[PDB]
């Protein structure tokens, strides 16, 4: 059923203050290994 | 085809843009979008810019330039270091809202953007920098990557396609000068965010000093679907060298503010009186609209009769498209009000890296402070030209510029206006 | 040779790949005004007196920074470079406070000798100036920030060549300052160059202080001998 | 409003403060975000978690984010001190920013800040004596068309009149958390009188394709 009278976008409402953060958290799984410059740091 | 504008529902990119559908991927899957983004994945990245540059699409952040060059810039061989795509979602600039629109409720064309972008130029992931105080968009952004990643679409082996690419969301800290794509870069290595000078341009030197594209939300979305209807649909809208669709965000004192996609040569007064329902009291009420939010000089009525909103008809109207965000003054608005707020916004608004802008933004606020109250005199007002156009291209960045125009066109449009209020407050307080 | 050939004033010179501007301007004996360039230190390029026109281009570069392609002629005393550095030179002394006649740069001070070779001669500022709160860095620097003009040479010093990292610059716009941002003594074994490489007089030498002024000082070149590095 | 820091009991280097483990756990994941050799680029998303944590920023958690990142801490307190989300002095519970940029000036956002301040009884820039709430005036915050709106933490508060933010003022003193979204009869962006564009269905996968893809 085609339906235009409503707003889908009511999720927002149930988000916390970490949403984001433990959003991260979990997707921190699934991405690849990232690239080195050879050095810990700048300073280093 | 002389005119423009009346766009059909059938060749508007941006479906859903009101939100009365799913932001889901399983809604967005019924839209069009994540379809048969294998066979372009695969087609090649020298074929995605031809199809890019065929379509003639300038880049929307507001400067308007040719987005297959400034892409193909990184269509060069790697020397061992990692090439970045970086999304532009800050959207500071006042007036303009449709980027958060396109992350809140099309975040799925953004990730499908993201992908065909880094596969035109082989990045190798990209990162989104969002607004610091758009907190529900960034998590409703990164519940959408959640699912992109869980469905196998990015990733390793993203869309089955054999290319790795990863999406990232790197939340800002409220700065408009971290929307300068230099700065954007600065500040998402750790930095204040201060912008860079040219050369070297972000295609050599970039993020961590790798090779770099920053590109608008506006020109990154669309991407699939130029890729996937052609270049020459894309190209069927608009005037030579103004292809294509373009979103306006028009508010102020208008009937019904809000954010509408539309044909990119389409009138201001029919897109004004079509859209947001006219402005108030009637076309003749109205007395001056900026074209493309703060960085752009305004126009009064009789120039808003006949103009057309792409990039060279505005630019022939001594103002700039900008970001495409219409603001509506009438009759019963102060001018010198409005611009003088517009000035000290852009003095708090400001990183004081460079001495020109540092110092003459707040001088300029001082002098609009006064021109507010009148307590000047003409020789002020030509002084205040001259410090302005002595601000416009002594700066590292392009906010100095932004500050300087709108004092401009209120000058040159409304200097009887400006003239008489010192005058009256001189026999007033004398 | 790989060296390229570029046009200053009309008048031709080799230079090598990578040189800039500003040093392609030194090779025929012009100096163009800098506040934040130093020669030992990174390049920061935000003081933008170096603004500097190259022709058939309708903007003006900055010459410290910019690095000179094959074929480029540079105007260093045309009139649009001669606006650009009088119009830098007014915004550098819009805030500046009138303390020449109590201040120990006054006779040595960058500021004045390019603001009369340079700039204009009179002032159009008719606001009030800033003050910004003095600062306590140590027994060995007397600082008055007020005369700051936000150059960064206390920090890309400290950072690049004493390698301390305590100066920095906190704030944004006009309320940007440079200073350490709690009360830290910067102490150490190189502290007296940042009083030399301040263009103006906000960072002078405390036991020097209201002594003596510059031009009526003998000058005696001598070798030190308070260590074996002579 | 000062860029300098001047040592108080309440806010010393001494001033204890730690991040939770599952805040831990967090900052590993923003770490492992960034590339090897650039670890100083998770300055800005910790100090904002540190903040979450804390509600605003003393100095030890600066000192804090510059021990775990191995950074100066004066690069910490340069971006501390550059952004304005960045709280250095104790907030309210209830951070509420007005909008008054042009675009919501013209809609009258002046209105809504009088309106603010004669029912919680402060100024801008005051903090109410209870500490629940704090009223200070913001640039341009995004949703311009949407104007006149306040922001109170993350959640937006958009096409308000004097009395729907009299009733936000009223249901945030009672505890409970409105909804953050226009008080109008628009949900988002669309025009009030109706939708002048996108009233059809979508056509949906496969339209408008060209050929050889
Ligand atoms: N969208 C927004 O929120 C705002 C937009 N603006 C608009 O943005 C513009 C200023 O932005 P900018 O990006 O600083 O200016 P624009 O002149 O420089 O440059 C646009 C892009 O083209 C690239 N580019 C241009 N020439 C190049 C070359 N020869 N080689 C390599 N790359 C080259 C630049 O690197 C940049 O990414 C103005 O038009 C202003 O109105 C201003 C304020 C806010
Ligand atoms: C002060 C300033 C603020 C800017 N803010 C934004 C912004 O918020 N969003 C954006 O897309 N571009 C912004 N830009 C323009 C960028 O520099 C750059 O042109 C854009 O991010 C990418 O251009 P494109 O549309 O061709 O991709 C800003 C520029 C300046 C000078
Ligand atoms: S023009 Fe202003 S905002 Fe841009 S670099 Fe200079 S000081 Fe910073
Ligand atoms: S630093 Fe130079 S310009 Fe400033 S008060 Fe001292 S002598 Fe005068
Ligand atoms: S105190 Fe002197 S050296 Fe340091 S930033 Fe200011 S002008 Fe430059
Ligand atoms: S000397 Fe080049 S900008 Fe300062
Ligand atoms: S002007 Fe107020 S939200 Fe943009
Ligand atoms: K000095």
């Amino acid at each position: 059923p085609f339906d235009n009278t409503t707003y889908k976008n009511l999720q927002h409402h149930d988000y916390s203050t970490y949403t984001f953060l433990d959003l991260n958290l979990d997707l921190s799984k699934f991405r690849m290994p990232q690239p080195s410059s050879g050095r810990e740091s700048p300073r280093h | 085809k002389t005119s423009f504008g009346s766009l059909k529902d059938e060749d508007r990119i941006f479906t859903n843009l009101y939100g009365r559908h799913d932001w889901r991927l399983k809604g967005a899957q019924s839209r069009g979008d994540w379809y048969k983004t294998k066979e372009i994945l695969l087609k090649g990245p020298d074929w995605i810019l031809g199809e890019v540059k065929t379509s003639g699409l300038r880049g929307r952040g507001g400067a308007g330039f040719p987005t297959g060059l400034k892409w193909s810039f990184m269509n060069k061989p790697s020397d061992g270091r990692p090439k970045y795509l970086v999304v532009n979602a800050d959207e500071g600039e006042p007036g303009t809202c449709k980027d958060r629109e396109i992350i809140r409720h099309d975040p799925h064309k953004l990730v499908e953007g993201c992908l065909v972008g880094g596969r035109a130029m082989g990045a190798r992931a990209a990162y989104i920098y969002i607004r610091g105080e758009f907190y529900n968009e960034a998590s409703n952004l990164q519940v959408a990557i959640r699912e992109a990643y869980e469905a196998g679409l990015i990733g390793k082996n993203a869309c089955g396609s054999g290319y790795d690419f990863d999406v990232f969301v790197v939340r800002g800290a409220g700065a408009y000068i971290c929307g300068e794509e230099t700065a954007l870069i600065e500040s998402i290595e750790g930095k204040q965010g201060k912008p860079r000078l040219k050369p070297p341009f972000p295609a050599d030197v970039g993020v961590f000093g790798c090779p770099t594209t920053v590109a608008n939300v506006e020109t990154v979305a669309v991407s699939p679907t130029i890729c996937r209807r052609g270049g020459a649909w894309f190209a069927s809208f608009g005037r030579e060298r103004n292809s294509g669709t373009k979103l306006f965000n028009i508010s102020g004192h208008v009937n019904n503010p809000c954010t509408v996609e539309e044909e990119m040569s389409v009138p201001l007064k029919e897109l004004i009186e079509k859209h947001a329902g006219g402005v108030t009291g009637g076309w003749d009420n109205l007395l001056a609209v900026i074209p493309g939010g703060s960085s752009t000089p305004l126009i009064p009525k009789s120039v808003c009769e006949t103009v057309l909103m792409d990039f060279d008809a505005l630019i022939q109207a001594q103002t700039g498209l900008g970001t495409a965000a219409v603001i509506v003054m009438d009759r019963s608005t102060d001018i010198v009000k409005a611009i003088a707020r517009l000035i000290e916004f852009y003095k708090h608004e400001s990183c004081g890296q460079c001495t020109p802008c540092r110092e003459g933004v707040d001088w300029m606020n001082k002098v609009m402070a006064r021109f507010v109250r009148g307590d000047a005199r003409p020789a002020e007002i030509d002084s205040l030209w001259e410090i302005s156009k002595q601000i416009e291209g002594h700066t590292i960045c392009a906010l100095g510029d932004g500050a300087a125009w709108p004092v401009q066109g209120l000058i040159r449009h409304f200097r009887p206006e400006l003239e008489e209020r010192m005058q009256r407050f001189a026999q007033q307080h004398q | 040779s790989n060296l390229i050939e570029v046009f200053v004033d009309g008048q031709s010179v080799m230079v090598e790949p990578g040189t800039t501007v500003l040093q392609a301007c030194e090779k025929v004996g012009m100096q163009i005004p800098r506040f934040c360039y130093h020669e030992r230190l990174s390049v920061a390029g935000n003081c933008r007196m170096c603004l500097v026109e190259i022709e058939k281009a309708p903007k003006v570069v900055a010459a410290c920074a910019m690095p000179v392609m094959k074929g480029w002629n540079i105007l260093t005393n045309s009139e649009k470079t001669k606006k650009a550095r009088e119009g830098v030179m007014e915004f550098l002394l819009a805030n500046h406070p009138l303390d020449c006649p109590i201040c120990d740069q006054g006779g040595e001070c960058d500021l004045q000798d390019q603001s009369m070779m340079f700039g204009s001669d009179r002032s159009r500022f008719l606001e009030g100036k800033r003050a910004v709160e003095d600062k306590n860095i140590g027994p060995l620097v007397k600082t008055i920030m007020t005369r700051c003009i936000q150059c960064t040479r206390c920090i890309r010093f400290a950072s690049e060549i004493a390698g301390v990292d305590d100066l920095g610059t906190t704030g944004r716009g006009n309320d940007m300052q440079v200073g350490t941002y709690i009360e830290k003594m910067f102490m150490s074994e190189l502290s007296g160059n940042i009083i030399d490489i301040c263009p103006v007089g906000a960072l002078t030498s405390k036991p020097y202080a209201f002594t003596a002024r510059p031009w009526e000082t003998r000058k005696t070149e001598s070798i030190d001998v308070m260590d074996a590095v002579g | 409003a000062l860029f300098v820091h001047r040592d108080t009991p309440k806010n010393n280097p001494e001033t204890p403060f730690d991040f939770t483990p599952e805040n831990y756990k967090r900052i590993e994941a923003i770490v492992k975000n960034y590339p090897e050799g650039h670890k100083a680029a998770a300055v800005l998303p910790v100090l904002d978690l540190a903040q979450r944590q804390n509600g605003w920023l003393p100095i030890s958690a600066m000192n804090k984010v510059a021990e775990i990142l191995q950074v100066p801490p004066m690069r910490v307190y340069e971006v501390a001190t550059f952004y304005t989300m960045y709280n250095r002095k104790p907030v309210g519970k209830y951070h509420i920013q007005v909008c008054t940029t042009t675009p919501c000036m013209l809609r009258n956002s002046d209105s809504i800040l009088e309106a603010i301040q004669k029912k919680l009884g402060i100024k801008v820039g005051e903090t109410t004596p209870d500490k629940l709430f704090t009223l200070i005036e913001v640039e341009c915050l995004g949703a311009c068309v949407n104007a006149p709106m306040v922001q109170i933490n993350d959640n937006y508060y958009e096409d308000l009149t004097p009395k729907d933010i009299e009733e936000i003022i009223d249901e945030l003193k009672a505890g409970k958390i409105p909804k953050p979204g226009p008080r109008s009869g628009r949900f988002s962006c669309e025009p009030a009188g109706g939708l002048t564009s996108l009233t059809e269905p979508p056509k949906g996968p496969g339209f408008g394709v060209q050929a050889g893809l």
